[PDB]
RNA sequence: ACAGGAUAACCGCUGAAAGCAUCUAAGCGGGAAACCUCUUCCAAGACCAGGCUUCUCACCCUCUAGGAGGGAUAAGGCCCCC
RNA sequence: AUGGUUUGGCACCUCGAUGUCGGCUCGUCGCAUCCUGGGGCUGGAGCAGGUCCCAAGGGUUGGGCUGUUCGCCCAUUAAAGCGGCACGCGAGCUGGGUUUAGAACGUCGUGAGACAGUUCGGUCUCUAUCCGCCGCGCGCGUCAGAAGCUUGAGGAAACCUGUC
RNA sequence: GGGGAUAAGCUCCGUGCGUCGAGAGGGAAACAGCCCAGAUCGCCGGCUAAGGCCCCUAAGCGUGUGCUAAGUGGAAAAGGAUGUGCAGUCGCGAAGACAACACUGGUCAAGUGA
């Protein structure tokens, strides 16, 4: 959440991000990245927002 | 504003004013006092003066309190004591090393005198806080003198801190307020202070300009 | 395993937070995150790797409601009948920076951690601070929209 | 709401002076300064007037814009000729007479009783019975009159005292 | 004690919503042995451990020269003594 | 409608022990205020009250009778407040009452005996471990070691009233 | 359902009713009996139930339309009360409405009353 924040995104939409896009990766291997390895996180971040709908609170 | 000297109490005597009547006052050897350091709020943060009284023999004095002598520009003193004034006009009229005697008081001024009591030691509540004993008779078993109850029945189940009890006593700085001056001896520097002023003969009180009646 | 931060890993920072017309719970939340080290990616509990935080127009805070002059501040000496209460009005007219203090620090843990954590936290009344040293970094409070 | 909507007259011969919500008002008998409440903006009309504009109709706004109005009316008719409040006695053994600036009353009481003028105000006294107080601020004049009627309780049986007019 | 500040019941001034009125929702005032100051005392272990000054303001040895340890000192303090 | 201050109800609490009433000593708190303080209306002319609001800073006596709480009475006083806290306080005190064993009276029982009926007499144990409270030191800390004088966040003490 | 005063954290019965007893884990701050859920052991994997997402405290100072001024939220009654939003009526009224200056006349100027 932190690492997110760091990079103008909420935990929660990450994660719904993340799913939509099928990446698998859990949470211990995403805290990895987020401490070690900035820019894969940065990469995941930008993959999850392109996953993620247009409208997150439309009824779909 | 308000005046104040460094003294001594030297003892109690009884006079007679103008219309017969006996008047006991306490003699206070208002000596010499010199000015030794101002305080100022733009330095200090608050204003005040600082007076010296006494005299003791100059190998007697510590280097440090000694170079702060030196430093004031005045030979050391035994007694150093600061007078709290209320603002920079009050004491622009008080610079170092200027000597303060007992003519600063006239006769009928009102003043305070604070001094440290005399000691007591370990005293018990009968005598410390005025307790009623207990019975001296009529069956009551060795409870002359305790206090008797201290708290109640649980609840609060303590003793409710500031509950009086016995300690020692005495040797505390204490002000006596609203004294009148009968008589200011300029040539002995001795001020004629009609009551009782705490402390010892021969221990050191300081005089104020009384803060209610002044 | 996962990552735990060594001797010489942790690393501060100094942010300076304006709090001239700010809901007080606002900055006082923001603040507390800011001191627990929430922000960072290297967070963890056990550590203290929070940031100096400096506040400064402490008196110009702004309290909605009523909450000036019905909002007690209360504190007990232990003696009987030893309660105090003051509202906010007149801590604030008085001790300006007390109100920040006490509101910040009553959102960061109890713990011994905590006591360590308000070593970090400077307010002051006025709008400039004796910090410059450090030279700190202005902090806006933002929201991130999901 | 009904009153505010109608713009005060503003004489010429008076300058009225707007910086945001805080108004200055430099008249022949003096200054005043009045502010404005938050939610309501004023502006001085061009006809020779202000505006009275409430932007909200929610209760506080509505409320307040009258009252606004008629505090702006009162404050230009205080700076164009001020205002004067008239006081007299009912009974008898009650004097009142001007010493300098400051107001004297023998009402019988044992003491001598003292009134003291604030800035702003003076004291008309033609008559012993019969006085008057005039300033430019309604507010201060109405003060300083109940303050002077407030020199004896009132009197439901012989009706002694101070009354208005 | 005197004095000041903010107040309770209350007395009010200036006036809206509600074209009048209204001590009131904006405001501004008076108002008690209660409250905050004011009087006396404790108080920097107040861990934000404060401030103004003054005094000494230096001499070795060791392991290895990174730090540490030991010794002897200055201002000063304490012990023994009256 | 509040309260658990009165007698109640239940029996969850302790029978390998929680002293039972008054009094003394020492308290602390609430205000539903007895006096002092501030006001309103008076079926208030003034005096003095009646009554109702705000107000808990201080104060609120000494005796006779009874074990008494309660109560009545005698002098006063500004007033002689109501209540909570194991109906405060017996490892603080008393044992007058109640509540063992002796004895008597009235009544009940054939009798041993009995009576929230009466009367006389009748062992109140303890070297303070912990918390708590009142005082006093030792150690360390406050970025060199000391010494004078202090600012004060914060806290405590005090706050009565009469006549002329 | 009975008794008691339909008062008791009172008592006595019925229930292919539950839990505790004999039951861990999460929630209700703590909290045998309430809610989710029945622990064979390990994992530095994932999805969820009750309950939650400003900080303490993991996750939303989430999005949209309105209400609340009472810190209501974050205790309670008879009863009292020009608070306010919505909706529904009716009275009177540009032949000038209400107020202001019982009922009537003139100025005034849209709403005014239950």
């Amino acid at each position: 959440n932190a690492a997110a924040r760091a990079n103008d995104i909420t935990y929660n939409r990450l994660i719904q991000g993340l799913k939509a896009a099928g990446v698998e990766v859990d949470r211990k291997n995403l805290a990895e990245l987020a401490v070690s390895d900035p820019a894969a996180f940065t990469a995941l971040v930008d993959v999850a927002r392109a996953a993620l709908p247009e409208d997150v609170n439309a009824p779909s | 504003a308000r005046k104040g000297i460094l003294g001594t109490k030297l003892g109690m005597t009884q006079v007679f004013d103008e219309n017969n009547k006996v008047v006991p006052v306490t003699v206070v050897k208002a000596g010499p006092n010199v000015v030794t350091r101002i305080r100022t709020t733009e330095r200090d943060g608050y204003s005040a003066v600082q007076l010296a009284y006494g005299e003791i023999s100059p190998r007697k004095v510590i280097k440090p309190v000694a170079g702060q002598f030196a430093a004031a520009g005045v030979n050391p003193r035994r007694h150093v004591a600061e007078l709290r004034l209320d603002d920079e006009a009050a004491v622009a009229e008080y610079e170092v090393g200027q000597e303060l005697t007992a003519e600063i008081f006239s006769d009928g001024a009102y003043v305070d005198v604070t001094g440290t009591s005399k000691g007591k030691g370990f005293a018990g509540t009968m005598k410390r806080h005025g307790f009623r004993g207990q019975g001296a008779a009529h069956g009551a078993q060795a409870v002359h003198r305790r206090p008797g109850s201290i708290g109640g029945c649980a609840t609060p189940g303590r003793v409710f801190k500031g509950t009086r009890m016995s300690g020692r006593m005495g040797n505390d700085r204490v002000t006596t307020q609203n004294l009148k001056v009968h008589k200011v001896d300029a040539e002995n520097g001795v001020l004629l202070i009609k009551g009782a002023i705490p402390g010892r003969n021969g221990g050191l009180v300081v005089v104020r300009s009384a803060i209610k009646r002044g | 395993p996962t990552y735990t931060p060594k001797a010489g890993d942790t690393t501060r920072s100094w942010y300076v937070i304006d709090a001239s017309d700010v809901v007080l719970g606002r900055l006082a939340s923001a603040a507390a995150t800011l001191l627990r080290g929430k922000h960072k990616p290297t967070f963890t509990p056990n550590v203290d790797g929070g940031d100096f935080v400096i506040v400064i127009n402490a008196d110009k805070i702004a309290v909605s409601g009523d909450k000036l002059t019905k909002k007690f501040a209360y504190r007990h000496s232990g003696y009987p009948g030893g309660l105090r209460k003051r509202t906010i009005g007149e801590l604030l007219e008085k001790h300006p920076t007390r109100v920040v203090e006490n509101a910040i620090i009553g959102m960061l843990p109890h713990n011994k951690l905590g006591r360590q954590i308000q070593k970090k936290l400077k307010v002051y009344a006025g709008p400039d601070h004796p910090h410059a040293a450090q030279q700190p970094i202005p902090f806006e409070i933002k929201q991130v929209a999901q | 709401s009904r009153i505010g909507k109608q713009p005060v007259p503003v004489p010429s011969g008076v300058d009225v002076t707007i910086n945001g919500q805080n108004l200055s008002v430099k008249g022949p008998k003096g200054t005043l300064t009045l502010d404005v409440a938050e939610p309501i903006s004023v502006s001085r009309a061009e006809d020779g007037a202000i505006v009275v504009t409430r932007p909200d109709d929610e209760r506080r706004s509505r409320s307040l814009h009258g009252l606004s109005r008629t505090l702006i009316a009162n404050l230009v008719t205080g700076v164009t000729e001020g205002y004067t409040q008239k006081m007299e006695i009912f009974g008898v053994g009650y004097r009142v007479q001007l010493k300098g600036q400051n107001l004297e009353f023998a009402l019988g009481y044992s003491h001598p009783v003292l009134i003291e003028a604030p800035e702003g105000i003076t004291f008309a006294v033609e008559s012993p019975t019969k006085f008057s107080v005039s300033g430019i601020d309604k507010q201060k004049v109405g003060q300083i009159s109940a303050v002077i009627r407030r020199l004896r309780r009132p009197d439901p049986y012989k009706g002694k005292g101070v009354r208005y007019e």
